[PDB]
């Protein structure tokens, strides 16, 4: 572990989808895709691994938590053998290429794997306070560097792979440089329906609304990749179905609409789920994307949201207990500014697996309050 | 005689109280203590107080265990060492200028 | 500054709405309340004071800021004076009401000098990274507490100030017990609307609808201090009609609504005021709470979360750029679980004003990054 | 001669970074110096880096000022000192075991 914190030590490179884009387009040269990632996939592994051997020894311990620890081992190790390996070398190229796609292979299982893992610790030394926030800020930061990986892997895999004939040709990797966006929200309902109707035997239609203010009559588009969106979009018509249908079950009123309104303006795409499911209190609006409070591994909403800040955009919840709830998925709508959001090991960080509980900031009452009657 | 160590006192933590329920303990027997670091969650009938570590040191011994209830004012609560070689002394139950 | 350290350390007893209203209804006893606020508006503002020490000096320096804290120290020692004198003596009830008052006026002033406070400090020392998130720290602390004040010493006032005859004779010092929530939504309009019309000769219309899934037909209401509810609903009501107007007036459509929603729930009481104002991005939201970032003194937004986060409520806004704002209040709907939420200094506070920069946790690109075409 | 003092030299902060300009100075000369405080914001062409204290002092000397761009690799950025009393020698331009 001394090429472990030598890399750690480093700084992530964090690329924007304009660059990814004008790389792929414009530019397209192996050599220099190469030489960045040999250097980008160890320094991002490193920066993650230097998170996990902070994490408390009791999940550290977890058979699931040491085998994702030894299969990141491994694709550091694999990598750092390019290190001194000259890329006027075609060969080189192609071994690099293979071991690209072993890597990927190896780090399948990784999401459920670690999931195990923090289920292993929870169901054997309980939810407590201060610990479960720890594991939160990691489980973002892990599983933000896991989809930044693939990224990088998959742009060079799907440019240099030489695929003879590549499912999307107008695509730059897995960049569509015009993604429909009413077509992701479309397919993405049309498959959450299906595995609705399949349970429920019933499922809400869909309704889409676009706002284009850049040009209002015109199909809302956006550089992106779809399967992040396509993501996203599925995970909130998955619970906005699931609402409807379960509290009209009962009812003789007949099913409301999930309904989407798509707005496109001088800098965010935005996208809101609407249903009237009924709702969620406040209070439980934030342990949604708590890891360990969690018919249909409960990670849905908080890897959503990853996606999202992923490039710079956001996933937001909004309820009114008794009636419904409104998702917000927000991108950006330049590539310009949409830059990956990569977590850096560095003391900052330390820093948050080292804290000691704390008083809280703000008060807390008794929970047997004075009877101010008698 | 016993190694150099400190005994911490239930202060009223707040104006009317004169008692609380130690509802839970925040650091363990053999953990540093740093001056300011959570010790324990103390409950009255008007709060749950956060009660903070005074001093710098070690935990030796907790002589109040959680879940007491109504403990008075003046009770001794714990018992706090200078140094980490002295825990060892105390699982028995002026030079600390 | 003895007195004010050993204040400082003991702990606000944060009260309920339930106990407010149990006590003034079923009690009402003079002694009691006096025997409790000799205690706690000195502990509360001595909890403040310590704070307001731990500004950064250049603020600190600030006129506005000495004024403040010369006032809140002549307030404690005027305080300070009742330790030891008896409830027995109905005399000292009668002037310890008369200091209350006293201290009520000498306060009257204390938000917008603080905010004088900090625009000298910003337009005479500039506007930084850490230390702007530092003082926003400590307004929403400093206000805060200063609304518990107010809260503290009207609820005596009225109760034993022995008003002739009182405005809102069914409400319980300032609580209305069947506060409803309708009227005040409709009042706060009408008084925006009111102010908008006066300058911009024009202003939207009000649609109200309500569910109440507790009982459907049933007007809503609820335990609350109608003052606050007014408060955030005005300022809320005064962006919509703004935004609303000011995009409507070079367009032929005709203006839309601003639109309330109020339902309650279990747990929530939720109030959504949507406007058709074109919206905000994403990346302007988080600063509209930010005091220093801010037709028609900006601490409005600010200060109306504040209102509801006080007894354990919440106001958050989310919007569409390109089309609108939807603006939600949640309030608790059980006065037993409405809370007051103080700021209590201790080593926890002490932390955020001592918190020197960090490093980022997470990449920043850089702001002239490759260009991966050439 | 001049009194113990370390000097701190930008390492390359990414593996392909070979300069950088100094965008922000985040310690002031006098200021204490704990290790993993931050330093110095540095850009380069791939990134905007939080560069950290790695030995704790005071800050000494600012020897290259905000906004120097292109700053090579080992160029020395700034002078630490391990006692307070020994800055003042160094507004003037190894028994630091
Ligand atoms: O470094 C810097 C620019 C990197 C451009 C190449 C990237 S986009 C490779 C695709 S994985
Ligand atoms: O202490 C405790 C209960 C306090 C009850 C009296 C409060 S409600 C006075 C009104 S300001
Ligand atoms: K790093
Ligand atoms: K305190």
């Amino acid at each position: 572990p001394k090429q472990i914190e030598r890399y750690s030590r480093f700084s992530p490179s964090p690329l924007s989808i304009k660059q990814f884009l004008d790389f792929g387009r414009d530019n397209a040269c192996e050599k220099t895709s190469y030489m960045f990632l040999r250097k980008e996939l160890p320094v991002r592994l490193a920066n993650t691994m230097r998170e996990v051997n902070l994490l408390p020894d009791n999940l550290l311990n977890r058979p699931s938590v040491g085998l994702v620890q030894s299969w990141y081992m491994q694709s550091f190790l694999e990598l750092l053998e390019y290190e001194n390996k000259s890329p006027e070398d075609p060969q080189v190229l192609d071994n690099f290429l293979q071991v690209l796609i072993k890597v990927r292979n190896r780090h399948n299982d990784v999401v459920p794997t670690m999931a195990q893992g923090v289920i292993e610790y929870k169901e054997k030394f309980g939810f407590d306070p201060f610990i479960s926030t720890n594991i939160q800020y990691f489980l973002d930061r892990f599983y933000t560097n896991r989809i930044s990986f693939r990224m990088l892997i998959n742009q060079h895999t799907l440019l240099f792979g030489g695929d003879t004939n590549p499912v999307h040709p107008k695509h730059i990797g897995s960049i569509d440089p015009t993604c429909n966006v009413a077509d992701v929200v479309k397919d993405a309902y049309e498959t959450a329906k299906m595995l609705c109707e399949q349970y429920y035997l019933v499922a809400p239609e869909l309704e889409v609304e676009e706002f284009n203010a850049k040009a209002p009559d015109k199909p809302i588009q956006v550089v992106y990749v779809p399967s992040h969106l396509f993501h996203m979009l599925f995970e909130l018509f998955k619970n906005s179905m699931r609402a409807t249908v379960e509290l009209y079950e009962d009812r003789k009123e007949g099913y409301p609409a999930v309904k989407t309104l798509v707005t496109l303006g001088k800098e965010d795409l935005s996208i809101k789920i609407s249903d009237l499911g009924g709702g969620v209190p406040l209070r439980k609006i934030d342990r949604l994307f708590n890891y360990m409070y969690s018919p249909l591994f409960g990670y849905g909403l908080p890897i959503s949201r990853l996606y999202a800040r992923y490039f710079q955009g956001d996933l937001k919840l909004y309820s009114m207990e008794g009636v419904g709830t409104d998702a917000v998925i927000y991108l950006k709508a330049l590539s310009s500014e949409s830059f990956e959001r990569l977590p850096v090991f560095n003391k900052s960080a330390w820093r948050h697996y080292k804290t000691t509980p704390e008083a809280d900031d703000w008060s807390n009452p008794s929970s047997e309050p004075r009877d101010a009657s008698k | 005689s016993y190694p150099p160590h400190m005994q911490v006192l239930l202060p009223a933590l707040s104006p009317t109280m004169t008692m609380g329920t130690v509802q839970r303990w925040e650091k363990k027997v053999g953990e540093k203590l740093s001056e300011g670091d959570l010790l324990a969650e103390i409950e009255t009938d008007k709060a749950t107080i956060g009660f903070e570590v005074q001093e710098e040191g070690y935990l030796a011994k907790i002589l109040v265990p959680e879940g007491t209830r109504d403990v008075p004012l003046g009770t001794p609560l714990c018992i706090i060492v200078e140094k980490e070689a002295d825990i060892s002394a105390f699982a028995d139950y002026t030079d600390l200028k």
